RNA sequence: CUAAACCUAGCCCCAAACCCACUCCACCUUACUACCAGACAACCUUAGCCAAACCAUUUACCCAAAUAAAGUAUAGGCGAUA
RNA sequence: GCUACCUAAGAACAGCUAAAAGAGCACACCCGUCUAUGUAGCAAAAUAGUGGGAAGAUUUAUAGGUAGAGGCGACAAACCUA
RNA sequence: CCUCCGCAUAAGCCUGCGUCAGAUAACACAACUGACAAUUAACAGCCCAAUAUCUACAAUCAACCAACAAGUCAUUAUUACCCUCACUGUCAACCCAACACAGGCAUGCUCAUAAGGAAAGGUUAAAAAAAGUAAAAGGAACUCGGCAAAUCUUACCCC
């Protein structure tokens, strides 16, 4: 694993960003 | 006239040409040996 | 891809023990401790370096001058190359002249 | 390695964001859309 | 076929021996199942039996809690709390219970109970298991229940809620003495033949017959 | 080509090297006269095999047996137990000197004895 | 074995352990604490309690014990299910399964008191080893176990292969000094006048 | 003995005896059908015929008549996950040819709870009847 | 004659074969001379018996009853074996003063290795036949050379281990607090 | 779906410390092979690429305290350089 | 260990003419004249046919020797592990 | 229906289509994986105690004749000389060519085989293309050239 945790914090954003968009909650 | 079949199999020409005894003989043949357990190989000689 | 899916896990980051404490300590020995003693000595590290700064040939030539008699037959080689191809370089290679 | 671009990822995304209605293999690759980008804007 | 293909493969073994024993917590099957009517002094050296076990144990309230068990067991597979059914219920009670459930839900409602729960006899083990004991109870149960089975796509597989029915059944229960922290847990069922059959399913069904070769 | 990981063996050489290799068997006699071989008895092993009438051991111990810590046994504890009692036996009643060490048992020289000790002849 | 091999439930050997740890597998190691045998105070057999994790609160006795990854097993305490039976047409028949338990998790018990309590490593001046327990002190001795060499050292019986108490004991030895060979051959009867000459060594 | 110096015997020397045999025989079952007295044999590569034959006369008491020897080659084809010649080790075999009348053959060896309850586990459980639909078969109703 | 080869017949076909413990060296030190010789023999039929087992049970691709039954044997001869070589050694340690008898010398090899060359058997001197000169038992001054570089890698290894040791050390004192 | 991801194995530089050899058998004949009459033995400048815009004189590569004197005395197709 | 040449001891060469042959025809065998095919091909030089020699300066197995500032060479500036 | 192949020795590889189970052009022949079995010496390798000494006269059916390249074999006197036949190779559809390669490969017998093999996966029967068969009349007018094919044919030049 390449070092460094901003890059995968700001991903998790872009994941649970796209979890909402596919299934967002009412 | 065709190539690829110049290796031709002897068991007593391998053992005389490239044999232990002969490289231990020759001086020169001895800086193979000692240069190989360097690296460390498992067959020092053939 | 590289990057990773799964976060990593949170490095504990201990701002306060022995070494981040003690950081600084003991530097200004010559200003306030009747120049008993220099900063220079008190770094621990390699001989060919206490002290001292140096280039990437002067780092070497310090080091074979000094410990090369001790120093391996092949890391003696790799540095006898190293400064005969640095030598070359900074002196032909290059701007300003 | 001591220093490595983390973050490629999401600079080339952008690019690709912008690209995403282009025909072919220029939305899904990268190299493609950079000719075609640019070249757009 | 497992002691053949293990001659024929070639993956021979030595007997697994070990100073560790796999240690249970119910035994196999029943010791002795209750013959019901079409419609003792054993009993009671096995009921003073568990006493010796455990003085502080009575049995007029024990089908009590036989009913309080039965219900909450049952409302635990309707909420699928696999952990508190497992240690409400035994290993060996467990996939005749849970099996076939998979891949559906599950309604069970208590209405009331018309009869009361009546223990029908008690049974126990001698000391010839792991060098431990299993005592057993058997209890009669007359009550009026829902039942309402709903598939993977949540379509009713038969009964219904609104409506309860009669129904007769002989709970067999059982408890670990060895050890202090054993409760009694619902072990099996007789399933008497004579008894008759539940309501079918709403929905038809065929048999594949002997497949004929040439 | 030929590979080199496999071992040296009889089978991989020509008839000479079949013939003269050997598969570590020792050596029973002497080949003359028109490959005409030639054994001797000397030899040839003999197996010193005793009766076994009358022999109560058995191979295997039963585990009523109590332990018994190690005792390795050295050259002092051999001559202190067992030359030992010869010499205060000799010392308290006669005379002796180191002239005349036979009397108690020793090895001035091994040429001359059957079983050498140092290069040892025998084996086990 | 390989290095870095991993101890897992079933012993080295077993069909369940190669199967689940080949030669060619390199799975990450782990880093138990080094506990040397001056400080294990462990054995099996003894009753021993655990106060945290599942099933917390509540003691039982110790089935066994491996001294690689420092893990209890205590019997029907911390148990998950699992199938034996065949899975091809039928369900499997569940059981309960012990967990394993780090030695830091587990505390042992004083017999007389039946409660967690501290342990401290000592001997006594009579010797030779013995465990005794915190504030309240009292003696703790060692549980007792079948050893897999011998299943019943007292319920034995002699077989025929098998040599009988006085034969084993008894001693015939003789200090006489005299070589082995030399020794068997008088006892045999048999001559030999034929002396060993020198021989050349290089 | 294997693995050990033996004496050297040149004209009026001693003679070699051996107290303590280190060699180990294999009689095992043939693959090829030998007659009646021929029996075989699996030892190490040091051992002989006249050794053998001296060893068996002497240990075992059974008179020999003849014997022969012969060499196999544990086969080297085996590779393990690292392509690694695998290699199984080479045995010595001897046909002996036993005396006059014994006749030996080769007699054979093997001619003739937790599974208690798992076996009965399996035949109390019911097979699941058609008619039933795959429901589960517990509840009453 | 030959059934001694095989167990007793009411051990065929059995699945856990009745055994005793291995022999201890202690209580073997304890016997005499001729007895250990006489067990020697015994164990040696048992030993074959045992292992006559195994290539038959490989044979028919089963397992044998008794397996820790093969190495109760294996353990108690080389423990007889143990006591026996103590018994002469402590001899020739009394009697001539040598360890291991065979002699020898240190010598240096042509590749410069110092190793203990064992004398071996000969009947006429070293010095008028031709086959042991050829031995050549001394190393020439570029060998010595050599020698440094694999010191070199010697003192690699060591400083590899030892500082993997040191980096395991540090991981775990950080990881507990001890 | 094919795939993707991990955190370890261990490695690199330092400092300090000088370092290695079954003692069951075999291993210089054809190494890993139990056993026979040979007179068979090492001591030698490194060179060249390259730089000098060619190349031919020449072009540091350590051998014994860090620094400083000192890039000084000096050498050199008095040129590069040493 | 291919090939160029050499060294020790060997092997092969049917049959028909001439009945002497570094003779003529022609198998095994050796070489590769000419044509086609193939060209990642069966093949890092082959297949089919037609051809030169085939009792000799012939062909060939086995073992040893000649090692690059060189060797070998019925000089093609050939051959010396594609 | 083929067989210019086959059998075996030497050389070479080293268990490499024997038994059992398994999965994986077709693989259920397995030549793939795991286990078991195996090739038994007379055949052939593995040799000779020393000193001194002898040894002009080919082979070719070896006789006549006939030569030249001038040739492949022998013992003797003395001393010493008790015992004995062990050890090793023995398989295969196999070797060198990166392959199950149309190639390379010595020796004895068989000269069409008592041995060893299968050119076609099935269909339709287009061109172009490769290897052959047959051809009216002409017979090199094609072509740099009778290259190729067919047939069985002469004479003259350069080197
Ligand atoms: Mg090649
Ligand atoms: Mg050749
Ligand atoms: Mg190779
Ligand atoms: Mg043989
Ligand atoms: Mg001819
Ligand atoms: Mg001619
Ligand atoms: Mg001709
Ligand atoms: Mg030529
Ligand atoms: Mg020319
Ligand atoms: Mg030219
Ligand atoms: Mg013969
Ligand atoms: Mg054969
Ligand atoms: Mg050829
Ligand atoms: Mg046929
Ligand atoms: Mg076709
Ligand atoms: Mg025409
Ligand atoms: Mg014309
Ligand atoms: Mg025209
Ligand atoms: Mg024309
Ligand atoms: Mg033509």
């Amino acid at each position: 694993v390449k070092k460094g945790f901003r890059a995968a914090f700001r991903f998790q954003k872009e994941l649970e960003r796209q979890r909402l968009l596919r299934c967002p909650p009412p | 006239k065709a190539r690829g079949n110049e290796y031709q199999p002897s068991n007593i020409k391998r053992k005389n040409k490239h044999g232990w005894v002969r490289r231990l003989s020759t001086p020169a043949g001895v800086q193979v040996i000692l240069r190989r357990m360097l690296k460390g190989r498992k067959s020092l000689s053939h | 891809i590289g990057i990773r899916l799964t976060l990593p896990p949170p490095k504990v980051v201990d701002r306060w023990n022995e070494k981040r404490a003690m950081f600084g300590v003991y530097d200004n020995i010559g200003i306030l401790g009747n120049f008993e003693k220099h900063p220079k000595e008190l770094i621990r590290g390699p001989i060919w370096l206490r002290g001292w700064k140096g280039n990437e040939l002067q780092r070497c030539i310090r080091k074979r001058k000094m410990v090369g008699s001790r120093m391996f037959a092949d890391d003696l080689h790799n540095l006898n190359k190293r400064i005969r191809y640095l030598y070359k370089h900074f002196n032909r290679h290059g701007k300003f002249r | 390695l001591r220093n490595r671009v983390t973050d490629r990822y999401f600079r080339i995304q952008e690019v690709l964001k912008h690209a995403r209605h282009f025909r072919g293999r220029k939305n899904r690759c990268y190299r493609l859309a950079v000719r075609t980008v640019i070249r757009a804007f | 076929f497992a002691m053949q293909h293990a001659r024929k493969a070639g993956l021979v073994i030595p007997p697994e021996k070990s100073d560790r024993s796999i240690h249970l917590a119910c035994t196999a099957g029943i010791f002795d199942a209750y013959v019901p009517p079409e419609g003792t002094m054993a009993s009671q050296v096995s009921i003073r039996r568990i006493k010796d076990y455990d003085a502080n144990f009575k049995i007029k309230d024990f089908p009590e809690k036989a009913k309080d068990i039965f219900i909450e067991a049952h409302l635990c597979l309707n909420n699928s709390d696999h952990d508190r059914l497992h240690t409400l219920v035994t290993e060996h009670c467990f996939p005749d219970m849970t099996w076939d459930i998979k891949y559906k839900t599950v309604r069970w409602s208590f209405v009331e109970s018309l009869e009361p729960s009546h223990v029908v006899q008690v049974r126990c083990s001698s000391m010839m298991n792991q060098g431990n004991v299993y005592g057993q109870i058997t209890v009669r149960m007359h009550t009026r229940q829902t039942l309402a089975i709903y598939d993977r796509f949540g379509r009713l597989m038969y009964g219904q809620e609104d409506v309860p029915k009669d129904v007769l059944e002989y709970v067999v229960f059982e408890k670990q003495l060895t050890n202090p922290y054993g409760s009694w847990r619902m072990h099996t069922k007789i399933v008497p033949p004579w008894a008759p059959p539940k309501q079918p399913i709403l929905k038809t069904v065929m048999i594949p017959g002997p497949q004929l070769k040439p | 080509g030929a590979d080199r990981m496999s071992k040296w063996t009889s089978k991989r050489g020509p008839r000479s090297f079949r013939g003269r290799k050997g598969r570590g068997a020792k050596g029973i006699g002497f080949l003359t006269s028109g490959w005409r071989f030639v054994q001797i008895k000397e030899m040839v092993p003999e197996f010193v095999v005793p009766d076994l009438t009358g022999f109560k051991l058995k191979p295997y111990v039963s585990y009523l047996a109590p332990e018994s810590e190690e005792t390795p046994l050295t050259a002092a504890q051999l001559f202190s137990e067992a030359v030992a009692p010869a010499i205060e036996k000799d010392f308290k009643d006669g005379t002796f000197d180191p002239d005349n060490l036979e009397k108690y048992g020793f090895e001035p020289t091994q040429e001359g004895k059957l079983f050498q000790l140092y290069p040892r002849n025998f084996l086990r | 074995l390989p290095p870095h091999y991993r101890y897992g439930m079933s012993p080295p050997g077993s069909v369940a352990d190669k199967r689940k740890n080949p030669p060619w597998i390199r799975r990450r190691p782990v880093v138990v604490e080094p506990i040397s045998d001056e400080d294990w105070y462990l054995f099996c057999g003894d009753t021993v309690e655990i106060l945290e994790g599942k099933d917390a609160g509540k003691q039982g006795k110790v089935v066994q014990v491996i001294r690689q990854r420092n893990w209890v097993v205590v019997g029907g305490l911390n148990t998950h299910y699992r199938y034996i039976g065949k899975t091809m047409d039928y369900r499997g028949t569940m059981i309960p399964s012990e967990a394993p338990l780090l030695h830091r998790q587990v505390k042992l018990v004083d017999p007389m008191d039946r409660k967690p309590t501290e342990i401290e490593w000592r001997f006594t001046e009579a010797g030779e080893r013995v465990r005794v327990s915190t504030r309240s002190g009292r003696i703790i001795p060692k549980p007792e176990f079948p050893r897999a060499d011998g299943i019943v050292p007292e319920t034995w019986i002699d077989g025929p292969k098998d040599t009988s108490v006085e034969d084993a004991l008894e001693r015939t030895y003789v200090p006489c000094l005299k070589t082995l060979q030399e020794e068997v051959m008088e006892a045999m009867g048999i001559k030999e006048t034929r002396k060993y000459k020198k021989v050349y060594w290089y | 003995a294997r693995n050990v110096v033996y004496p050297l015997y040149r004209l009026g020397g001693p003679q070699l005896r051996v107290f303590r045999t280190n060699f180990f025989i294999q009689l095992v079952r043939p693959g090829v059908a030998q007659p009646e007295d021929t029996v075989q044999f699996r030892i190490p590569m040091e051992m002989t015929r006249v050794d053998l034959r001296n060893y068996l006369e002497g240990i075992y008491n059974v008179p020999v008549a003849a014997v022969r020897t012969r060499v196999q080659h544990g086969s080297n084809k085996r590779r393990d996950h690292r392509n690694v010649r695998i290699k199984k080790p080479d045995y010595k075999v001897a046909y002996v040819q036993l005396a006059h009348g014994q006749t030996f053959t080769f007699p054979d060896l093997f001619p003739e709870d937790l599974y208690s309850m798992l076996e009965e586990e399996r035949q109390q459980r019911q097979s699941s009847d058609p008619r039933r639909g795959g429901v589960p078969s517990w509840f009453g109703l | 004659g030959l059934e001694e080869f095989f167990d007793d017949p009411k051990n065929w076909g059995q699945e856990k074969v009745k055994s005793g413990a291995a022999w201890t060296c202690q209580q073997l030190r304890n016997k005499s001379n001729e007895d250990l010789h006489k067990l020697w023999y015994v164990l040696l039929k048992e030993r074959n018996m045992l292992l006559t087992l195994e290539q038959e049970a490989k044979r028919q691709r089963l397992p044998m009853p008794s397996p820790e039954r093969l190495d109760k044997v294996v353990d108690s001869m080389d423990a007889l074996d143990k006591v026996v070589q103590e018994r002469e050694d402590a001899l020739r340690l009394l009697q001539t003063g040598q360890e291991r008898a065979r002699p020898g010398a240190w010598r240096r090899d042509i590749f410069g290795r110092i190793i203990w060359h064992k004398f071996k058997q000969w009947v006429i001197p070293w010095h008028l036949n031709k086959r042991y000169n050829r031995k050549r038992f001394f190393a020439l001054p570029y060998v010595d050379h050599f020698l440094r570089l694999e010191r070199e890698k010697r003192a690699r290894i060591k400083a590899r281990k030892e500082n993997l040791e040191r980096k395991k050390a540090k991981i775990l004192l950080k990881k507990f607090p001890h």
